[PDB]
């Protein structure tokens, strides 16, 4: 034995499921809303389906300058009207 | 398509072929309920 | 001479198989 | 005890330096024929019209190859799956031009190796052992059947069987990727998990047993002298080994039962390689790897490439270049 | 009261839960249960899957465009189809599905009953239904019953073909159609002549059967052989040479059947891959060979329309671009499809003459329907991805297609292989158990220790 | 007495999850590398660095998601979050490929942490540290492939990207540009890996099929006891079997297990050396004698020249989309292609 | 007539679910085997009858 | 009550496994609809 | 697609329901 109480005693315990029948659905719904509200896009800078290209543009917004790469990305995003 | 009369059962039909798989899975529920003795 | 070399090395390897099997140090139980 | 009785006794004898056995009565001649023909062909065979387009490919050492480039070249696409023994040719020269050696060698080899598996069963029975070593061996054997027999059957020609040579093997792999996207096939992936995993567990078991050898030697001798062949006592501390491994991960990912441990050691690579073999054997009937070419599309309808599409570009390169003189029609349907 | 109180545990049986069905070896009643319930699962799947197929079936679309494997089987028997394999009536499909599904209820009932309610062993209950695996007489009797049952089945196929509507004949004069078979091939030279054919190219062993008369006659022969055989085994017991040749145990019998079924699975794989007679391409799609040939046909047709003289067109390699000779001289299609010249099909055969493809027929007699069919087959070649993206591995997403021949061939190769493994497993184990060392080496009597050193 | 000794005491307690001094390095870096990969493959794009979608959020699946390498223009920038490229902006940092160096570096130091764990636990339990030593091969592979190799090339861009399909692309690229299959160091690698798998299988099967009967059960697993003195299988019978089947056999158990360490470990080390070569494009690409003969003689053909044609196909057809920073435009007429295809 | 057919078939489906759950349970249950037995006979007869009824009614709507 | 065993482990396993099946199934549905579907 | 999920839920619960029911009334599991 390592000193802690066995997992099979915990996941069959009523207390455990009391706690986790709350905390697990809450976390799940939270991630759900992280996506469904669109926040994920803006946190990670991921294009929405309408945001890979400006309407008539057909060239990838490839970063080509190391030290003004930040500026170059901002410029590309600006070019999406 | 099924004959028109039977059409209301289309969803049931869509699920029926998967049931034999369930038996395999059931074998493990049962065994779990007797401690894999 | 390249061909002779390849065939030579291969032939030596087969010879080694022969010795390693038939002239191994015999396993002995203590 | 007549002659047949004595013969059977000698064939099945547990005292022969190499076990013969009934599977061995077939194995020995077929494997000798395959080997002899292979060595001679690899050294001296003239070039072979593999793709049936009168474009002979040189495989042997005397005709300009080294060890890495050499091969016994698959039989001609004009032959397809037709049986082409020596006596079907008008001459040995014809036979060589059309890749007869390949057929002789792979058929004798497959027979011989099947009998090799059988033989593992047989000797296990004569020695009073449990019988399943041969089942372990069925995995590499099934793989050989896949690349030498089944894939040619599915594609309709031994000209698409794996060549008997190093670069030829690579050729086979590349064209295979072009035509089946085998890297994106879950069975090949299971195969990789099988051999990566087998290598991992090999190193792991090796190092753990090595790490808990009981001290039986001095510093100036090999620790291996600490074990005597046939000794009754285990030579290492399996409790120590387990105690290390459980702490390294957590206590329960570890095997304290040596039997279960060794069973896992057998089962992981054997099952993974079974699936690799089934990968080649089902891609034989062109049920290919996952295809996600142009799977991601934006709101307008522009294709947004994924790494799957880059893989597709590479595959396209392979496809358009392979067997550059062999296709007259736009689709490579086999 | 106790969790070890029954015989359904390792403590009583000697077997772990993961080998739990091995606990049934000598429990004939419960084993009867297992078998009958499993038969239930098989019949269940037949019925349910047929109904699923039918519900998803657009009858004017090609079956093979629709992921169907059972309806092709029913249609091959002549039910529901007309000339060219058009669906004229789906109700037979429905009947087959429903009846299988209702039957599975009965099998399931008897299975569950025998498995958990009826006598756990049959021997005390009935000498007829009881059995000892070691009793060669009783075993051969049961083998006989089942042989008779199989013979009856083959004869059912024959009766369908001869007295109840016939079968779908892809080779029927004027185009594929349902035809009654009135002159089955009874000549043994032909029937067993098939059995002695090479499995290799242009021969193809029994997979080369290419007309319904041979099929039907073959099933007459197999039915009679099986009924006779069954009678034989009911009335006899294995001879000495047999007794000394085999291992006599349930596990051994099981291993033998696993070998048999493995072999049969591989055979089936090749049948559905190459044969377009009992797997009509109308229902299953073209074979690989067939589609390849069909591409050559398609472009021969296009270029000849444009003005090409396809007999004399030299390709880049020196071989003919469209037409060339096989290694024995027959005129065959050019390009890579040179490998597939053994192919035969009702759309191509009218172009065939004594020396192979006939240049004059090609120039003058190719009908529109032939062009249609060649184009269709060329564009439904059995190539496709695991996620059912049709075409070569580099094709873009657009077509949802994997040929039924690919699904059936691959599935049954996998199954046949693992059943070969199962054969080695249970054969080796049966030998070791009969000999008494399947649980390991006796420390006090280790055989190798009483053998002379190898060296 | 003495905070250091107290701390050492606590770190080395025998808890369910051993911590140790090594854990101070291992746990944060491993957690950050794994978390980085899950975060990236779930939420992050490769649009600005590769012109690729690469996350579940964009519609990729498990096979096609990846945390991709930075853009070629970034060179071998450490691309730290507070560095001169991202300048502390997390979003731009993700868009510029910062998660790639995040995961590669935290991963490196994590591997260091883990091997240190192997040493520390070996030392506390009292066994020889062979497990650590063997772990040197994963290290050599990671360091040569994910660090040395791109450091030799133009930038992190040509490093492997962290994803299933991305890694497949890495394989195909190495075939097309490096002819990596021809490299004797890769071959030694392959021999070590497949030979390792072989040893794993054959050893496992052999032990399981020369077991002594040590109980009455038909399931033989129960008939073992960790503290038993006796070998559970017959080395003598195993040796006879393999001697008669294969001609040779192990007879020394210690040598057997050391050899099981030696083969895959040595193999991975050799492959690492080959990759270090490839960092410099120091390839086993050609056989010069082959090329002189083929150049002069249009009828001379081998599997080696066939494979070079395949490679040329790969380079030409994949380079424009795989190397977007080069702005390759290859008109249809210059694409190498065989007849019809 | 169509809703009649749909009713007999729905009856067969219901009775079927009921058998599928209740028959193994009865079979493996300690108490009340005589009662359960009579009810399994009843369910079986009614099931067969309903299959035949749906079978017959089929040809008055299809 | 932290009492270990109040819920039968076989039921927990069954429910949990069914949950996994549901979620993976949802992902596979996702491969055929919306983003990633090729349509 | 509501009826499909509902049906596979009923059917899907039928098996574990049989196991549970028997386990409760201490039947011959
Ligand atoms: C106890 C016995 C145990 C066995 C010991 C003895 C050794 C047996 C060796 C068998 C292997 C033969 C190799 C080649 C088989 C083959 O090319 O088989 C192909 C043939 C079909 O042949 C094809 O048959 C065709 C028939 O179709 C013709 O007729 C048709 C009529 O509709 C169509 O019209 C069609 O268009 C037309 O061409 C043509 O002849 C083709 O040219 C021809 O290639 O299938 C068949 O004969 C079916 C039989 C072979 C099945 C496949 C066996 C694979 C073995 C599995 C290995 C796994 C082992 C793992 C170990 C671990
Ligand atoms: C085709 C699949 C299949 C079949 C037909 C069987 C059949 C059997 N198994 Mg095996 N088994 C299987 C797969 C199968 N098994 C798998 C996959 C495993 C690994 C998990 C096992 C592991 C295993 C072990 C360890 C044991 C068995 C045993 C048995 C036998 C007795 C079971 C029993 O009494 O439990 C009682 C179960 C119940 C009372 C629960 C209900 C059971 C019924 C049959 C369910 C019916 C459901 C169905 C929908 C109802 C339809 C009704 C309608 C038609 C009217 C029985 C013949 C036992 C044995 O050998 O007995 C001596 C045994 O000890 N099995
Ligand atoms: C002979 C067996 C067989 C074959 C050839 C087919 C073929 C087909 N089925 Mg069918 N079906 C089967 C059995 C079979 N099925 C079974 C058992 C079920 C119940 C689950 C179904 C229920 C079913 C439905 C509901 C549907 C199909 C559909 C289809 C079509 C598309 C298949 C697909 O996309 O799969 C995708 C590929 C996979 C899922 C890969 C499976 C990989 C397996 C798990 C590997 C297993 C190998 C081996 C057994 C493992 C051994 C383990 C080892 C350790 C020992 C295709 C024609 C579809 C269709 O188009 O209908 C019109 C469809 O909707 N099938
Ligand atoms: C599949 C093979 C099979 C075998 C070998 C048995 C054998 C037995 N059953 Mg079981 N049983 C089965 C399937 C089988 N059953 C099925 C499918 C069901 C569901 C209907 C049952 C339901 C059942 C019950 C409720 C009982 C038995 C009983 C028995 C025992 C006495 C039977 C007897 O003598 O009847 C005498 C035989 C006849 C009166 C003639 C039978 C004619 C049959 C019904 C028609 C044959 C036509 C054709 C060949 C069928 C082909 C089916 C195929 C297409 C699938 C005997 C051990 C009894 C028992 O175990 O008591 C302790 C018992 O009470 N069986
Ligand atoms: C499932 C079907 C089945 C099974 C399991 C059996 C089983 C048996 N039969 Mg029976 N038999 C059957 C059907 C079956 N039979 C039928 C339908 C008939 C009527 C033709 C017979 C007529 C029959 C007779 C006359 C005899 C048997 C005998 C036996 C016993 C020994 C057989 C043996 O040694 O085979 C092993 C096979 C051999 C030893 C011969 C070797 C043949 C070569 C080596 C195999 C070549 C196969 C080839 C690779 C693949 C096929 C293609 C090929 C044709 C080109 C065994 C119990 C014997 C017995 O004991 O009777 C009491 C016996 O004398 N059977
Ligand atoms: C111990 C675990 C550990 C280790 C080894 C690392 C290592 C790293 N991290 Mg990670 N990280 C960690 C935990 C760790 N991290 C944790 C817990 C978090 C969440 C808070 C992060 C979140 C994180 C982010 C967001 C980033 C990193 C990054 C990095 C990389 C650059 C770090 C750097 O430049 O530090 C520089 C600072 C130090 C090394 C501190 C040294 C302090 C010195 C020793 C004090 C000297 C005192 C002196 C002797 C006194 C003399 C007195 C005299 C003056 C009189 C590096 C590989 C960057 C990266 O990966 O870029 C791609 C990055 O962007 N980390
Ligand atoms: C104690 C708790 C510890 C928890 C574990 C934490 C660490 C483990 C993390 C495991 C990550 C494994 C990959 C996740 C896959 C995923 O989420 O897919 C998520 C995707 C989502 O599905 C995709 O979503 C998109 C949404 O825009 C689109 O709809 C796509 O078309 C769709 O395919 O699901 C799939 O791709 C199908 C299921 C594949 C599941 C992986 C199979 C197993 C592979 C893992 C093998 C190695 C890892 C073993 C670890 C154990
Ligand atoms: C022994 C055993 C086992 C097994 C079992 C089994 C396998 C069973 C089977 C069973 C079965 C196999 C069953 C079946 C049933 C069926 C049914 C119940 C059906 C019904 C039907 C119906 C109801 C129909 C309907 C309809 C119509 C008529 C028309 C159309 C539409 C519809 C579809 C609706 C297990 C594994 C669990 C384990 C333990 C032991
Ligand atoms: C239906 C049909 C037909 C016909 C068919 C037939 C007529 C068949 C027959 C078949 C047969 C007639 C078969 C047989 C087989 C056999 C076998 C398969 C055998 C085996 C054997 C074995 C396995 C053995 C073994 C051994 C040895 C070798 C040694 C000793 C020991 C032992 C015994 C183990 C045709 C094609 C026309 C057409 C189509 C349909
Ligand atoms: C990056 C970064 C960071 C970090 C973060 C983290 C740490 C995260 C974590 C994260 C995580 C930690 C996540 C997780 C995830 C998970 C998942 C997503 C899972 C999934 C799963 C699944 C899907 C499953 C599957 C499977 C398998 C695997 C086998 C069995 C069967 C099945 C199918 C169930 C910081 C803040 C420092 C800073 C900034 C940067
Ligand atoms: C035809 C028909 C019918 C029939 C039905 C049936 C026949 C059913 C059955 C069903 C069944 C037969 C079900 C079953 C199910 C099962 C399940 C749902 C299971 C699951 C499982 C799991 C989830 C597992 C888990 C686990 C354990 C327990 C332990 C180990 C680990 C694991 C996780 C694996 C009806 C009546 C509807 C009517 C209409 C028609
Ligand atoms: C980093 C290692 C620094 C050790 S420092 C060391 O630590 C002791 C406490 O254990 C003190 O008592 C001692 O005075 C101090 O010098
Ligand atoms: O021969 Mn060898 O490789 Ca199987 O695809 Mn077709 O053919 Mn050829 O091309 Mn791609
Ligand atoms: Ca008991
Ligand atoms: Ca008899
Ligand atoms: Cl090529
Ligand atoms: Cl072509
Ligand atoms: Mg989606």
């Amino acid at each position: 034995t390592t000193g802690e109480r066995p997992f099979s005693d915990i996941i069959t315990s009523v207390r455990y499921w009391v706690i986790h029948s709350i905390t697990i659905p809450a976390l799940f719904i939270a991630g759900w809303l992280f996506v469904s509200t669109g926040l994920a896009y803006d946190v990670f800078g991921t294009p929405r389906p309408d945001s890979y290209y400006a309407q008539e543009q057909r060239s990838i917004p490839l970063v080509t300058d190391r030290f003004e790469a930040k500026q170059q990305v901002e410029t590309f995003l600006e070019q999406l009207k | 398509k099924l004959p028109e009369a039977y059409a209301i059962f289309d969803p049931l039909v869509d699920v029926l072929p998967v049931i034999p798989v369930l038996f395999l899975a059931l074998a493990f529920v049962w065994q779990a309920a007797v401690g894999f003795r | 001479m390249e061909t002779i070399t390849y065939v030579f090395i291969f032939a030596c390897i087969i010879a080694l198989f022969f010795f390693a099997i038939f002239f191994r140090e015999p396993p002995r139980i203590t | 005890a007549n002659l047949w009785e004595r013969f059977c006794n000698w064939v099945t004898s547990t005292d022969n330096r190499l076990y013969v056995g009934w599977f061995g009565v077939i194995m020995i001649p077929t494997l000798l024929a395959a080997t002899i023909c292979f060595v001679i062909a690899f050294i001296a065979a003239p070039p072979v019209d593999i793709d049936g387009i009168r474009e002979p490919v040189s495989g042997s050492l005397l005709y300009g190859n080294n060890i890495i480039t050499g091969a016994v070249v698959p039989s001609s696409n004009a032959i397809g799956l037709h049986f082409y023994p020596i006596w079907e040719a008008a001459s040995l020269d014809e036979w060589l031009y059309n890749g007869g050696p390949y057929q002789l060698i792979i058929f004798h080899f497959l027979l011989g190796a099947s009998c090799y598996m059988g033989r593992q069963w047989e000797l296990s029975y004569r020695l009073g052992m449990r019988p399943w070593i041969c089942v372990a061996y069925s995995a590499p054997l099934a793989s050989a059947f896949a690349v030498f027999l089944i894939y040619p059957i599915g594609q309709g020609s031994f000209s698409d069987g794996m060549p008997l040579g190093i670069s030829g093997t690579f050729n086979f792999m590349i064209v295979f990727q072009a035509e089946h996207n085998i890297l994106m096939h879950p069975f090949h992936q299971l195969g990789v998990a099988g051999v990566f995993g087998g290598a991992l567990f090999c190193a792991m078991h090796g190092s753990l047993v090595t790490s808990s050898l009981i001290r039986e030697t001095t510093e100036t001798e090999s620790a291996n002298y600490g074990y005597k062949f046939g000794q009754e006592e285990e030579t290492y501390n399996i409790v120590a080994a387990h105690g290390y491994f459980g702490r390294l991960i957590f206590q329960y990912a570890s095997f304290n039962n040596s039997r279960s441990l060794h069973f896992f050691l057998a089962a992981w690579p054997v099952v993974g390689v079974w699936f690799a073999a089934l990968g080649i054997s089902t891609m034989a009937f062109n049920l290919n790897g996952f295809n996600f070419n142009h799977s991601v599309i934006d709101a307008k309808g522009n294709v947004i490439n994924t790494w799957a599409d880059i893989i597709n570009r590479a595959n396209l390169g392979m496809e358009v270049m392979h067997e550059r003189n062999a296709h007259n029609f736009p689709l490579d349907l086999a | 009261n106790s969790i070890f109180a029954t015989n359904r545990d390792q403590e009583s049986s000697g077997f772990a839960w993961w080998a739990g069905n091995a606990r049934l070896i000598n429990l004939s009643g419960k084993l009867l249960g297992a078998h009958v319930a499993h038969a239930g699962l098989i019949v269940f799947w037949a019925g349910a899957m047929t109904l699923f197929e039918l519900a998803h079936f657009i009858p004017e679309k090609p079956m093979y465009e629709q992921g169907l494997i059972l309806i092709p089987h029913i249609a091959t028997l002549g039910w529901g189809v007309g000339p060219g394999g058009e669906v004229v009536d789906t109700f037979p499909f429905f009947v087959v599905g429903v009846v299988h599904l209702i039957s599975s209820a009965v099998l399931g009932f008897g299975g569950v009953y025998h498995a958990i309610r009826g006598p756990e062993t049959l021997e005390e209950y009935s000498s007829f239904f009881g059995y000892d695996w070691k009793d060669k007489n009783k075993m051969t009797t049961i083998l006989g019953f089942h042989l008779i049952v199989l013979g009856i089945g083959a004869l059912l196929l024959v009766a369908k073909a001869m007295f109840f509507g016939g079968l779908y004949d892809t080779w029927a004069p004027g185009g594929g159609d349902v035809r009654v078979i009135t002159n089955p091939t009874l000549d043994p030279r032909v029937i067993f002549g098939y059995l002695l054919k090479s499995p290799f190219g242009g021969e193809g062993w029994i997979v080369s059967v290419n007309n319904l008369e041979d099929v039907v006659g073959g099933h007459i022969w197999i039915g009679l052989i099986c009924i006779a055989g069954g009678i034989w085994h009911i009335l006899t017991t294995p001879f000495g040479w047999a007794r000394r040749a085999f291992i006599w145990s349930g596990e051994a019998y099981l291993s033998y059947s696993l070998g048999a079924l493995s072999m049969m699975g591989f055979i089936a794989t090749c049948f559905v891959w190459f044969n377009n007679t009992v797997y009509p391409s109308e229902f299953y799609g073209p074979t690989g060979p067939e589609a390849s040939q069909a591409q050559a046909m398609t472009f021969l047709i296009r270029d000849q329309k444009l003005g090409a003289n396809v007999g004399s067109a030299q390709g880049p390699t020196g071989l003919g671009k469209y037409l060339m000779r096989s290694p024995t001289g027959e005129i065959i299609f050019g390009g890579e499809t040179m490998r597939f010249w053994d192919f035969r099909g009702p759309w191509l055969e009218p172009l065939r003459g004594p020396n192979g493809l006939d240049l004059n027929k090609i120039k003058n007699d190719i009908q529109p329907w032939q062009e249609r069919r060649a184009a269709e087959y060329m564009t439904h070649a059995p190539l496709g991805s695991l996620n059912s993206v049709g075409g070569v591995a580099t094709e873009i997403n657009s077509v949802n297609f994997v040929s039924p021949r690919s699904w059936l061939a691959t599935s049954h190769f996998v199954l046949a292989f693992f059943f070969l493994v199962g054969h080695l497993w249970h054969a080796g184990r049966a030998r070791a158990a009969a000999a008494g060392f399947e649980k390991g080496i006796d420390r006090e009597s280790e055989p190798v220790l009483s053998m002379p050193s190898l060296d | 007495r003495g905070w250091f000794d107290i701390l050492d005491d606590w770190l080395k307690r025998d808890r369910f999850v051993f911590v140790g001094w090594s854990g101070i390095l291992l746990f944060p870096c491993a957690y950050l590398a794994l978390g980085g990969w899950l975060t990236g493959t779930t939420f992050v794009t490769s649009w600005y660095t590769h012109g690729l979608a690469s996350s579940y959020l964009e519609g990729c699946n498990f096979l096609t998601v990846a945390v991709s390498t930075p853009a070629n223009s970034m060179g071998h920038s450490l691309l730290l979050l507070w560095g001169p490229e991202a300048q502390g902006d997390f979003t731009r940092w993700c868009q510029l490929g910062g998660l790639w160096t995040f995961i590669a570096l935290h991963g490196a130091f994590g591997l260091i942490g883990f091997m240190l764990r192997q040493f520390e636990i070996a030392r506390l339990v009292g066994v020889r540290p062979y497990n650590a030593i063997a772990f040197s091969a994963p290290i050599a592979v990671f360091v040569s492939v994910f660090l040395i190799y791109p450091l030799g090339q133009s930038s992190w861009f040509f490093a492997p990207s962290f994803g299933v399909a991305a890694i497949f692309r890495f394989l195909l690229f190495f075939q097309g540009f490096h002819n990596w299959t021809l490299n004797p160091f890769h071959m030694m690698g392959v021999a070590g890996v497949l030979g390792g798998a072989l040893l794993c299988a054959i050893h496992g099967a052999t032990v399981e099929n020369t077991l002594f009967q040590d109980g009455e059960g038909a399931s033989t697993f129960r008939a073992f006891n960790p503290t038993q003195a006796e070998e559970t299988y017959s080395m003598v019978t195993a040796n006879r079997f393999w001697s008669q089947i294969f001609g040779i056999a192990f007879s020394n158990k210690r040598w057997l297990h050391f050899f099981m360490l030696f083969v895959p470990v040595t193999g991975l080390w050799m492959s690492a050396i080959g990759v270090v070569g490839l960092a410099l494009n120091l390839r086993s690409y050609d056989f010069i004698s082959q090329e002189i003969r083929a150049a002069e003689d249009p009828e001379f053909e081998t599997f080696y020249t066939k494979n070079l044609l395949l490679n040329e196909g790969i380079r030409a057809w994949m380079a424009p989309q795989d190397q977007p920073h080069e702005n390759f435009v290859f008109p249809e007429e210059v694409l190498p292609r065989g007849n019809a295809l | 007539m169509t809703i009649l057919f749909q009713l007999a078939l729905a009856a067969l489906v219901i009775l079927s679910f009921v058998m599928v759950i209740g028959v193994p349970v009865a079979y493996a249950s300690p108490q009340d085997w005589d009662r359960s037995k009579q009810l399994i006979f009843l369910g079986s007869g009614l099931w067969i009858a309903l299959v035949l009824v749906v079978g017959v009614l089929n040809f008055f709507v299809v | 009550m932290s009492e270990g065993g109040r819920i039968p482990l076989w039921i927990v396993a069954t429910v949990a496994g069914m949950g996994v099946i549901v979620i993976v199934g949802l992902f596979f549905y996702g491969a055929y609809a919306g983003l990633g579907s090729s349509l | 697609v509501i009826a499909q999920l509902t049906m596979i839920a009923m059917i899907g619960i039928a098996g574990p329901m049989i196991i549970f029911l028997l386990a409760v009334r201490r039947g011959n599991l």
